[PDB]
RNA sequence: AAACUCCAGUUGACACAAAAUAGACUACGAAAGUGGCUUUAACAUAUCUGAACACACAAUAGCUAAGACCCAAACUGGGAUUAGAUACCCCACUAUGCUUAGCCCUAAACCUCAACAGUUAAAUCAACAAAACUGCUCGCCAGAACACUACGAGCCACAGCUUAAAACUCAAAGGACCUGGCGGUGCUUCAUAUCCCUCUAGAGGAGCCUGUUCUGUAAUCGAUAAACCCCGAUCAACCUCACCACCUCUUGCUCAGCCUAUAUACCGCCAUCUUCAGCAAACCCUGAUGAAGGCUACAAAGUAAGCGCAAGUACCCACGUAAAGACGUUAGGUCAAGGUGUAGCCCAUGAGGUGGCAAGAAAUGGGCUACAUUUUCUACCCCAGAAAACUACGAUAGCCCUUAUGAAACUUAAGGGUCGAAGGUGGAUUUAGC
């Protein structure tokens, strides 16, 4: 940096956190278009090998 | 009736005096604008609003004072161009009063669609048809996907149940169009057990509907209040005189942060609610702020008097941040 | 920032506070505790065991009273961070930590190991901890939770301590260990056309071509994150055709037929990790024959075979490129290649004829051609002459007319004429290549 020659010496998308532009582009397209269960315990699973 | 929020503080704060020109970027009902034209009879004032109904009020109220009040219509971003047409590019405005939020008239009139309690078209748009192509809240909910709509609620509504409240909206829209305020409120309630409708509480500790965070979220994405607030403050600074007192009013945290991080230079991409412990950890990693352009008249955010809160609960969260340009 | 500025540095004077190094020692004491120096007093018992309550003690915190006050510090005030409040950080300061005299009687008061005596041979032993036990005595325990709770009782305790239930409720609760998953988990080394930077040409902007989506239409279907999107199609004007409208046939080209539902019943053929190196058997051995584990090359329990990789083969080599690439993963794709299980239609969900749809408000993927001077046109195939900005570059688009194919062409393709538009090298982002 001492040897070097320097010559003669004299957006909002992140702000909100959402892609507000992309969100309003999808809405414009839409506007144009229109205008639990039980699970058995594995150990208790029943087998018929002995009956066969 | 709605008394202007913190009118006594905002008047003292700006100390309107003869020979001073002031701007108002949110005329709305005009209660604050009129309280400012009462203390100083020789004051010069400029008004602005996004609602043509609000701009008509100012025009009708211009009869009371022919030139002391000048009415203008447009958004914060469009304000500089509108005022640039007048030719006051330097502006030398002694004070810019940037009141924020939804007008009392806007949300008291059910037709405007801002009130979930009443039944009106799901507009929720401060614009009064000045741009008839501007999407309304009904359009936002019927078009965006769960991931997209959930982000609107999460980022702008501070809503924990963004995926749960967004899925209900996606299912409801398919069955029928979402076009009315109560129709949406019921859909959001249907995402939770029936008792959830009033489980949540406000900071006032009074029960609120379980969709009060989806009406605020859409209100801010339809009207892009947050992004328009950053440009609005920036434009005020350019048009604000040196030594001129700015006064903002933030009713919710997201807008309050921007005003705080703008009057103090803090980067808008920093982490929120940073503790002293986290601040030390952040900078320890790098080890391996620019000069302020403001002088905060009152260092800490003011708030409405507790007695006044009960009289006007709508304004309970009004955080006043005053500053002088440097 | 606030605070301080009778502040800070040197030097001297100067404690009712706390006790570097020694201490890498493992001592004293019943435990709690006890680590600056000196002195005095002084550390029960010649069998052991023996208490929630008797007797005497008992860290820290706390109470009452009187003192001390360097420093520390709940609390509090101020500053800062914060959307804001509290906390975390900074400053100041208090109860408190100290002394004295009384209380209070708690601890993860834990070596989480009761006292005493004895043994090291048996079985070493559920596991882990801390090798396994015997005699003897006291204390204590009997599913979880309710419950360090309620009531009673006692207590200098008064938001307290000690002792300590029941009802309702449940089919577990719990201890140890193994595996997996996960960690805002540690360290280490990594990706070689790659995770990032670096290299070259692109996509994302324009027009056009083409797929998809959406919308439209009386008018198919399937694919549709990676792993769909010039995909089934190495291809739709009729046909193809499975679609729509109308009309027609009924043992029907078939010892009928069905492109009817189900790819979440399948075969068949494949995508994907795979730009992987592992998979599945037969044995053997260790752990007390527990869930589990099985390597050391101067080798310590692993091994004889199968599949994949590898090898070999194809292409121009032994290089490279192809091809190959197991098991398993995504109930991934395909019942509409064909076949087929199951369910359904049989005057109809089958068969045939006629005509017709196959568009664009748009959005988006891929491609093509461009935006030009390393270019444009011509000759030539590299020693040329012109062109070169509103008559330049630029449409494979539009319109018009011919020709080719066909029975049928505003429609498909080729050619000519006319026309001369956007585009002036393209934000975030993104593709490919050793
Ligand atoms: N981006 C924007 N530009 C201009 N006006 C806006 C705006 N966002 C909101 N506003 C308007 O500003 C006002 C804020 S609420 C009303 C406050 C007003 N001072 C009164 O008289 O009560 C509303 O009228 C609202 O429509
Ligand atoms: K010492
Ligand atoms: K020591
Ligand atoms: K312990
Ligand atoms: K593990
Ligand atoms: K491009
Ligand atoms: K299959
Ligand atoms: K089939
Ligand atoms: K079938
Ligand atoms: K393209
Ligand atoms: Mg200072
Ligand atoms: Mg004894
Ligand atoms: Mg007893
Ligand atoms: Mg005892
Ligand atoms: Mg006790
Ligand atoms: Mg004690
Ligand atoms: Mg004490
Ligand atoms: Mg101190
Ligand atoms: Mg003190
Ligand atoms: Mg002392
Ligand atoms: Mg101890
Ligand atoms: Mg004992
Ligand atoms: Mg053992
Ligand atoms: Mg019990
Ligand atoms: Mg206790
Ligand atoms: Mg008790
Ligand atoms: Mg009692
Ligand atoms: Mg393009
Ligand atoms: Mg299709
Ligand atoms: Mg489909
Ligand atoms: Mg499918
Ligand atoms: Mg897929
Ligand atoms: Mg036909
Ligand atoms: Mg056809
Ligand atoms: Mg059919
Ligand atoms: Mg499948
Ligand atoms: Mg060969
Ligand atoms: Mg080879
Ligand atoms: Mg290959
Ligand atoms: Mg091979
Ligand atoms: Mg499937
Ligand atoms: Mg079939
Ligand atoms: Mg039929
Ligand atoms: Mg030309
Ligand atoms: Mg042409
Ligand atoms: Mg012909």
């Amino acid at each position: 940096l001492a040897v070097a020659d320097f010559g003669p010496r004299d957006t909002s998308s992140s702000l909100c956190g959402i892609d507000h532009e992309a969100l309003n582009k999808q809405i414009m397209e839409y506007k144009r278009r229109k205008d639990g269960r039980k699970r058995a315990k594995p150990r208790l699973e029943q087998d018929s090998s002995l009956k066969s | 009736l709605h008394i202007p929020v913190m009118v006594d503080e905002v008047v003292h704060c700006l100390s309107p005096q003869k020979g001073q020109i002031f701007l108002d970027m949110t005329f709305g009902s005009g209660g604050h604008t009129k309280a400012i034209l009462q203390k100083e009879s020789d004051i010069v004032l400029y008004a602005l609003d996004r609602d043509p109904t609000a701009y008509a009020l100012a025009e009708h109220l211009s009869e009371l004072y022919p030139k002391q009040i000048r009415a203008m219509l447009g958004q914060f971003s469009q304000a500089e161009a509108l005022l640039m047409k007048a030719g006051v590019q330097p502006g030398t405005f002694d004070g810019v009063l940037m009141d924020l939020g939804c007008s009392s008239m806007q949300l008291d009139t059910p037709e405007r669609g801002f009130s979930l309690r009443k039944d009106g078209p799901l507009d929720m748009r401060m614009d009064g048809g000045r741009y008839p192509d501007m999407p309304t809240a009904a359009d936002v909910v019927n078009a965006l996907d769960q991931q997209a709509l959930a982000s609107i609620l999460r980022t702008y509504g501070e809503e924990k149940h963004a995926k749960k409240i967004a899925s209900a909206i996606v299912q409801a829209r398919s069955i029928y169009p979402i076009t009315r305020t109560q129709q949406l409120a019921s859909i959001v309630a249907g995402a939770f057990p029936p008792s959830a409708i009033y489980t949540r509480k406000d900071l006032l500790q009074r029960s609120t509907h379980i969709a009060t965070k989806t009406f605020q979220a859409l209100r801010i994405f339809v009207n892009n209040e947050l992004n328009e607030l950053y440009t609005g403050l920036k434009t005020a600074q350019k048009f604000l005189r040196p030594g001129g007192r700015l006064v903002a009013l933030s009713f919710h945290s997201l807008e309050d942060r921007i005003v705080k991080r703008f009057l103090l230079g803090i980067s808008m991409t920093e982490r929120f609610n940073l503790s002293v412990r986290q601040q030390v950890m952040k900078t320890s990693q790098l080890g391996s702020r620019a000069p302020l352009m403001w002088e905060l008249i009152h260092k800490k955010v003011l708030s409405p008097q507790d007695q006044d809160v009960q009289d006007n609960p709508r304004g309970r969260s009004a955080k006043l941040r005053a500053a002088i340009k440097l």
